[PDB]
Order: structure tokens, then sequence, then C-alpha cells
């Protein structure tokens, strides 16, 4: 079956170069166009590139003119993208799309066949490990009714962190919220979970975070005060 | 240059029901648009293209229709598979390929009030010097919310930023989390925080409040 | 300087239906968005329902959801609000309302005087 | 149920409410005398300038055989039928009743009463003639909309029509003679006395209700329905014309902006209405006639690669080499269809006013004949209730139901088919 593998995202510096792949499988790169199209996160879809390997048109977008460069390869049947001196803007996922030719059915086809899309973010700092820190619940918060415990991690690069309540046993009535940027450029992320009545079960609740690039193991204890 | 104007920024609607998403492009665009798919974390695929025709493989729910300038979407029927952003793209030529906005379907429910609640910092965080209060809304359905924070019925801009996720599985709600950051000197500044909240489900705005 | 006037209602034997309207005078509200609230002795000031524009639709509360409909209309600046299997709790006082933020933050700022209903 | 004055002998096919050798009366039947008189030069004064009319139109036939061409060569066997309508319609106030009535007889104790069968007199002549003429007037109303029809959706000529002449005159003259032949056969034939003409479908409740209105409404339908179908047709080919002429000016039009434009930006900004308007003029459109805006279409991308990579003079050197492909197949093709698109505008404003100037007519001696359907029965006991004593047939038991025909429908039924030969003048003069 016809399909794209995109590769090479990563961690980058401001002003840094990066070269992303797309691979295809299928179908030649001589019979059709490719595109490249991201998506900043929390935001639309933008066109940032294309490429037609069967005599060369490249064109960009206004964004992106005189910074990006395309190129493809018959050979191994890739299509590659270079960033020079990125900008802090430019952090995104990227997407490949296959195009038709002009006549028929296989342009007015659009993107037909999109690539799993790869993650490039623009490192303003380096990785350090997260701050666990507790969100104590007032006592008079609700006395015997149902109380709010949480944990607030702050200032972990890079993304993915993950968050557990006693090694997974509460799952019911929890809420991670996703990650937010800093004004520092570095990465907040709160945990919460409601609890009923019992002096808050009695028992020391855990957040056990994992950071897997700082290789952190902080298992917090929260208690009320 | 050439602009695609997607009106219903947000569309809730139910299982079964009908969907109506409409786009305007500013020039005089072909019968050369394409409706996509993205579902959260995965690569669009093709819905419709050139305005009528439905590709092979998505189902006769989604149908396209274009009048003039003006391009419409249709699904007919709403499974519950079919909760996912929806894209409008103008394809008049290669390098002029600009999309629209975007709608996010989602699942309408019966409005409910959040549940307000306020976090005083902790002591590990003035041994570490950066205090942080949190509010959170738990369990609101309708997105459209707000939070103010008030220092002696002071406003303040540029210091909170908030954090909300999205549509759950079971109960299909939302929460969302206020986080305001002070330094220690600009902590002990007054004595009362306070953390407003203006819902649609709330009549007057609810105030959480804690003195240091 | 705007004002909102509400009618309907009044004293309904239980099971039947009803059609309440709102008008707003002093500003057009053709980009804006209004809702209908409850108030009742014991639970003060619940909430029912909510009707936004052209483009979006409406939004209902828990006990309330299926049995009621909201409608507007631009033209005549109206808004309705429908009844239907009224079971006789609902003795509560009925308040029309005008959000004051374009962005649905649900701001409100211009309540009215609010029509009685009794029923049984 | 027939009086001794009204009595004839049998086997001469007299049949009047339903009981046989029995006739209608011929100088009253339920109206005025005064009101007759009047209705009769009335029906004169309408028929003589009728005729006249007519005459003209058949005059200016006669001036120019060929004056006018198959499309619209119907009209005058229209204007024909209808000036033979007119004549025997002069011809009925003219010779009141000496021809559509029986003669009286004291010494018989009969009285002048309606002729109804063969006989020996000219009776059935004039039934001829003015159903034959009826009938072909409107089936010739019909052909006239077949010939418009194969003028819109099947395009043809003055010639195509011709070679289909032979067949229309066999419709236009059997259906009429064939239907004539099975009303003589039937012994249906009637007799006027307000008029002084012979018909079918006066005295008679069936005759008048599925061999005179009934196919008279057949004709209104099927004329009706060809004639939407032709402004459809015209109508979709028009708009279809006139979207696919605004996509092809506003590509002559942007082809002169671009020749004479500057700057990498303009070129750019005007070849991208170009490729919009080439891809919907595709849409509209035989073979040949898609695949040349294929490779027009194609044509704008080669200008279009070359003006996004900032090359000014090349885009005026790719946009120049469409002024060949637009003559080599399209641009004569736009003043041949608004020519063939614009005499049928005039044509079909000309048959559209023809039609609701005729059909109005023909629409009020529908409604007429469909009240003289309806209440037969009741017209025929108030007769019957009012007309006892002096008849000495026993009179009606009940339902008297008083219901007197007023004398203006029936005159608005004798006005409104006699004016229909009117509707020729416009299209002769």
């Amino acid at each position: 079956e016809v399909q794209l593998v995109e590769s090479g995202g990563g961690l980058v510096q401001p002003g840094g170069s990066l070269r992303l792949s797309c691979a295809a499988s299928g179908f030649n790169v001589v019979d059709f166009s490719l595109h490249w199209v991201r998506q900043a996160p929390g935001k639309g879809l933008e066109w940032v590139a294309y490429i037609s390997s069967s005599s060369g048109s490249t064109s960009y977008a206004d964004s992106v003119k005189g910074r990006f460069t395309i190129s493809a390869d018959t050979s191994k049947n890739t299509a590659y993208l270079q960033m020079n001196s990125l900008r802090a803007e430019d952090t995104a996922v990227y997407y490949c799309a296959r195009w038709g030719y002009w006549p028929g059915e296989p342009w007015w086809k659009a993107f037909d066949y999109w690539g799993q899309g790869t993650l490039v973010t623009v490192s303003s700092a380096s990785t350090k490990g997260p701050s666990v820190f507790p969100l104590a619940p007032s006592s008079k918060s609700t006395s015997g009714g149902t109380a709010a415990l949480g944990c607030l991690v702050k200032d972990y690069f890079p993304e993915p962190v993950t968050v557990s309540w006693n090694s997974g046993a509460l799952t019911s009535g929890v809420h991670t919220f996703p990650a937010v940027l800093q004004s520092s450029g570095l990465y907040s992320l709160s945990s919460v979970v409601t609890v009923p009545s019992s002096s808050l079960g009695t028992q020391t609740y855990i957040c056990n975070v994992n950071h897997k690039p700082s290789n952190t193991k902080v298992d917090k204890k929260v208690e009320p005060k | 240059d050439i602009q695609m104007t997607q009106s219903p920024s947000s569309l809730s609607a139910s299982v079964g029901d009908r969907v109506t998403i409409t786009c305007r492009a500013s020039q005089s665009v072909s019968s050369a648009v394409a409706w996509y798919q993205q579902k959260p974390g995965k690569a669009p695929k093709l819905l419709i293209y050139s305005a009528s025709s439905l590709y092979s493989g998505v189902p006769s729910r989604f149908s396209g229709s274009r009048s003039g300038t003006d391009f419409t979407l249709t699904i007919s029927s709403l499974q519950p598979e079919d909760f996912a952003t929806y894209y409008c793209q103008q394809y008049l030529y290669y390098s002029l390929v600009t999309f629209g906005q975007g709608t996010k379907v989602e699942i309408k429910r019966t409005v409910a009030a959040p549940s307000v609640f306020i976090f005083p910092p902790s002591d590990s965080q003035l041994k570490s010097g950066t205090a942080s209060v949190v509010c959170l809304l738990n369990n609101f359905y309708p997105r459209e919310a707000k939070v103010q924070w008030k220092v002696d019925n002071a406003l303040q801009s540029g210091n909170s930023q908030e954090s909300v996720t999205e549509q759950d599985s079971k109960d299909s709600t939302y929460s969302l989390s206020s986080t305001l950051t002070l330094s220690k000197a600009d902590y002990e500044k007054h004595k009362v925080y306070a953390c407003e909240v203006t819902h649609q489900g709330l009549s007057s705005p609810v105030t959480k409040s804690f003195n240091r | 300087q705007v004002q909102l006037q509400e009618s309907g209602g009044g004293l309904v034997q239980p099971g039947g239906s009803l059609r309440l309207s709102c008008a707003a005078s002093g500003r057009t509200i053709s980009r804006y968005a209004m809702s209908w609230f409850r108030q009742a002795p014991g639970k003060e000031r619940e909430f029912v329902a909510v009707a936004r524009r052209s483009g979006d639709g409406a939004f209902y509360a828990d006990s309330v959801q299926g049995r009621f409909t909201v409608s507007r209309d631009d033209a005549k600046n109206t808004v309705y609000l429908q009844m239907n299997s009224l079971k006789p709790e609902d003795t509560a006082v009925y308040y029309c309302a005008i959000d004051s933020d374009t962005f649905y933050s649900g701001s409100y700022d211009y309540w009215g005087q609010g029509t009685q209903v009794t029923v049984s | 149920w027939c009086p001794r004055e009204l009595k004839i002998d049998p086997d001469l096919g007299y049949s009047f409410l339903h009981v046989r050798d029995c006739s209608p009366p011929c100088p009253n039947m339920y109206f005025r005398r005064e009101e007759l008189s009047f209705a009769r030069y009335f029906i004169g004064l309408i028929s003589i300038i009728c005729l006249s009319a007519t005459l003209f139109t058949f005059l200016t036939f006669l001036i120019d055989v060929t004056r006018f061409r198959y499309p619209e060569r119907p009209i005058i066997f229209y204007a024909v039928c209808y000036m033979m309508v007119s004549l025997i319609f002069f011809i009925g106030f003219l010779l009141e009743d000496r021809v559509a009535c029986n003669a009286s007889i004291p010494a018989q104790y009969k009285a002048s009463t309606v002729t109804q069968g063969s006989h020996n007199k000219a009776c059935t002549m004039l039934f001829m003639i003015l159903y034959f003429f009826t009938m072909a007037g409107s089936v010739w109303w019909v052909i006239l909309t077949i010939t418009w029809f194969l003028a819109a959706v099947p395009k043809w000529g003055s010639e195509a029509i011709e070679k289909k002449a032979l067949l229309f005159h066999a419709s236009a003259w059997g259906i009429p003679g064939t239907l004539t032949i099975i009303l003589l056969a039937m012994n249906k034939i009637e007799g006027d006395n307000i008029s002084g003409v012979c018909f079918v479908g006066l005295y008679d409740v069936d005759a008048l209700r599925y061999f005179v209105l009934a196919p008279l409404c057949l004709y209104v339908v099927v004329g009706v329905s060809l004639l939407l179908a032709g402004i459809i047709s015209l109508n979709r080919a028009r708009r279809q014309l006139a979207d696919l002429e605004d996509n092809w000016e506003t590509l002559n039009d942007n082809l002169k902006v671009i020749e004479k434009a500057d700057n990498a930006a303009q070129v750019k900004d005007a070849l991208t209405k170009m490729r919009a308007a080439a891809l919907d003029a595709q849409k509209a459109t035989m073979k040949d006639f898609r695949h040349g805006f294929d490779i027009l279409v194609g044509q704008i991308d080669d200008a279009l690669k070359l003006a996004n990579e900032g090359k000014v003079k090349e885009a005026q050197a790719a946009a120049e080499q469409l002024k060949t492909t637009r003559n080599a197949y399209i641009q004569k093709y736009l003043e041949r269809a608004r020519s063939t698109l614009d005499k049928l505008v005039k044509f079909m404003i000309r048959i559209g006013v023809f039609s609701i100037l005729y059909l109005v007519p023909l629409l009020v001696v529908i409604g007429c004949y469909f009240y003289e359907q309806a209440y037969r029965g009741i017209w025929e006991t108030t007769w019957i209730q009012e007309r006892c004593r002096e008849y000495h047939i026993p009179c009606p038991y009940q339902v008297t139901q008083m219901s007197r025909p007023d004398l203006i429908l029936f005159l608005m039924k004798y006005l409104m088919a006699l004016i229909v030969g009117i509707p020729s003048v416009f299209w002769v003069g």
C-alpha cells in the first residue's frame, strides 16, 4: 500500500538548522508532487513547502521565503526539507502530503495520502528536571464533601512528562492538564483529583512524575493543611 | 493571498444530527476546494475533493456543495467517530494553498456550572522563592468561561496563564486551571487574593479568596 | 441606556405549555446572546438556558433538557422560551438576560425585572 | 317526457332528455326574445370583424406564399382554420334559424325544433366544417408548440421541420378528421339556436364531456408542457452560455491586463484569475471542446510557474501563446451561439405573447364548458319545473333547486371561441 514516512524531528536551538525526510513507498516521486504542511501547537494548518520532482518547480510560503529549502531524490524515493536560522515561532508538527499532476482526477484529488508527521520545537533552554509542588486543599474548602488534591510540576524540558496518582490506583475523577509554555520558555503542568470526605482517604496521596529525558523519578507527597 | 473564511469556529452537535460547515473564498476560486478531517494527534485524511466528490473510502454521510464563492460541507448523520477537526482548503494552484481556521465539532451536553477551587502556595515555593496560586474550574460544559484575579479588588493582566483540557470521554466535560505567578518581593503586597469566575451557567461571578 | 422587557407566564395549571417572550430596546441584538434563568425560594437563582446568534445554537440545563426549546428572531428583536411537561415544582420566577461580551463569557450587566410564574 | 307539440316520427336519430323521438324547441330554450336577439346581433358583430381580420391575415399569406417559414408557418393554418370558424359563426347570424332548426307545421301540431341527425340538411356540412376546423386550429397550435420544441431542445432550422411537414399535416387533419368521422358515425350532431350553427356537445352531456372539453384540455396540457420544456431548456442554454461568456470575457480582458502590466506581483494576481476562469469554463461545455480547455489550463500553469520564479517577460511570452489557442478552438463558437440563442429570444417572446393572448380565451372557453358540464341535470330540472303546464307533461316530484343560467356565461363562451382568430393579426402585422 502507498505510504509516507517522516523522520528527522527533535530539539533544536533558536537559529539552528534541521533536515526532515519524507520517504515514499508505492508510488514514485516522479509521478506526484510532495508538499509539506505545518501545524503549530494549538493552531491550524498552513502550507510551508512543495516540490515537483518531474522538473523542479519549488516555491514556498511568504513566512518562510528565503529561509527554507526543499529537495528530492528519486534514487531513494525521498523528499528533504532543510531549515536554516529557525525562529522561535517555527515550532510545529510537519506533515508530508502527496498531490497529483494536471490533468484529470490526480490533480483534482487534493493531498491524498498524509504521513505520520514529525514534531520540531525550538529549544530556548536546555534540559532540566521538573519541580513537583503540592496544592494543599483548604480545611474549610467543602469540609465533609468533595475536595481537590493536586500536584503542580514546573520548570521541566522537554515536553513529555507523565503524572500518576498512587501508581495508577486512583483514575476516576482525575484531570491532567495540557502543558503550557511559560514566559521563561519552560514548561508547567498541573494534575488535580477530586476525592470525597473521609479525611481525604486518610492516606498519603502521592504524585509520581516520569520525565524520561531528565531521567527523574520524583514521587512527591501531598498533605492537607 | 486568497483567504478562506470558515465561519462556525466551533460547532456542538450530538449523535445522528446534521452538520453544516461553510467556507467563503475571497477570489473566484473554481470548484477546487477540499474538506479534511483531522483527529487529535494524527494527520489529516481527505474527505471531499472538487467541492462535490466523495473520496473512495469515506462514508456517504459526508457531502459537499458549491454556490459561487461559498463552499459547504454537510454531514447528514453524525457517528461518534465523526468528532474531529474539519478544515477547508482552496487549491487553485500548487503555490496558492491556503487553509481555513478550522471547526472543532464537539459533543453537545447539558450545561453545568464549574466547581471552582483555589489553592494557596506552599512552603516549598517560599523556599524556592516563586509563588504560584492556582484556581481551577472543574466539569463545565461550555468552554466559554473566564476568570479574573483580584489583589485587594485590583485587576492583574499578563501574569495569569490558562490551561484547558480537551473534552472528556465519560462525561464529555472540561477542566481549566488558571495559574498566577509572582515573585516573593511581589507576593506580600496586599493580603488577600481572589479568583472570580464568570460562566454562562453562572448568574453572578463566583469568587474564591484566601488571605495571607 | 439599554432596557429589556419580558412577558408571559402567570398562574398556570400543571402539565401545560407556555411561550415566554423577551424583547430588548436601546441596542441591536444581532451580535449578542441572551439567556433565561430561574429563581426559586429555597434554591435561589438557578440557570435554565442560553440562546446564541444564528451561527451558533442553543444550550440547555440538566433539569430542563429536552422539555424546553429556545428560539430567536432578530427582525422584531425577540427571543422565545417554550415549556413542555411543566411539573408543578417550578414555582419560580423567570428572568431574561443579555450577555455583555461578544465572546460569550456570560457577563450579565442588564438583567431587568423578571416575570413571576406560579404553577398550582 | 315529450309533448305532442314536440314529438317526431322514429328511427331518425332524435334523442333529447335521454328519451327517443324528442328534440329541444328552436326559438326559445330558456332565454328572453330580446335577449336572444341581442346575443345574435352581438355574435354577428364579433363575427364580421373576426372574418375581416382573419381574411386580412390570409391575404397577407396570399401576397407571399414563402413569407413565413415552417418554424412559424403553422400560424397561417391557424389563421385559415379560425377564418372558417368565424365564417361559419357569421353564417349562423346571417341565416338566423333557417338552417339549424326544423320548421313548424300547424297541421301536424308540431313546433320548430332542433335538427339532430342526418336527414337531408346542410347542418351536417356545418358541423363538419366547424368541428373540423376548431379541432384543427387547436392541433395547429399544439404543432406550433412542437415546432418550437424542435427549435429548442433538438435545435433544428427551417429545413428539418419541412421534412416532417407531411406527418404534421397528417396529424393536424387526422385527429380532427378521425374525431369528426367518429362523431358523424355515432349520430351525435346537434344544433344551436342562440347563434345559428351546428356543433357537438350542446344538448348531450357526454359529447361535451369527453369529445370537446377533454381533447381541448389535453391539447392545452400538451402545449403548456412543451412550452415549459422549451423555456427551461432555453434558459438553462442561455445562462450556461451567459456564464461561459462571462468566464471568457474575464479571461480575455485579464489577458490584456497581463500584456500591458509590469512588476512580478500583478502578473501572478492576474493569471490566478485566468486559471480560476478556465476551470469553470471547462465545466460548462464536445471531447475536443473540453480537451482544449485542458491544454489551456496547463498553458496557464506554464505561465504561472515562470511568474513565481521572478521572471516577468517570460510570463508575457507565455501568456501571449494563449491567443492562438482561443482562436483555434473557440471565439467563433460564441457569436454563432449568441445568434442561434438572439433570434430564439425574440421567437420565444413572440410565441409567449401569442400563447398568453390565445390561451386565455381558450381557458375561458374551457371554464364555460366545465360550467355547462357540471349543472346539466339542475338546468334541465328547472326547465321541466318551470315549463310544465303548457307542455302537459307531469311536473317533477321534488328537488326544485331554481337556477336559470346566465346569458353572460354563454355569451362569454361564444365570445372567446371566436376572438381566438384575432391572435394571428399580431404576428401578421
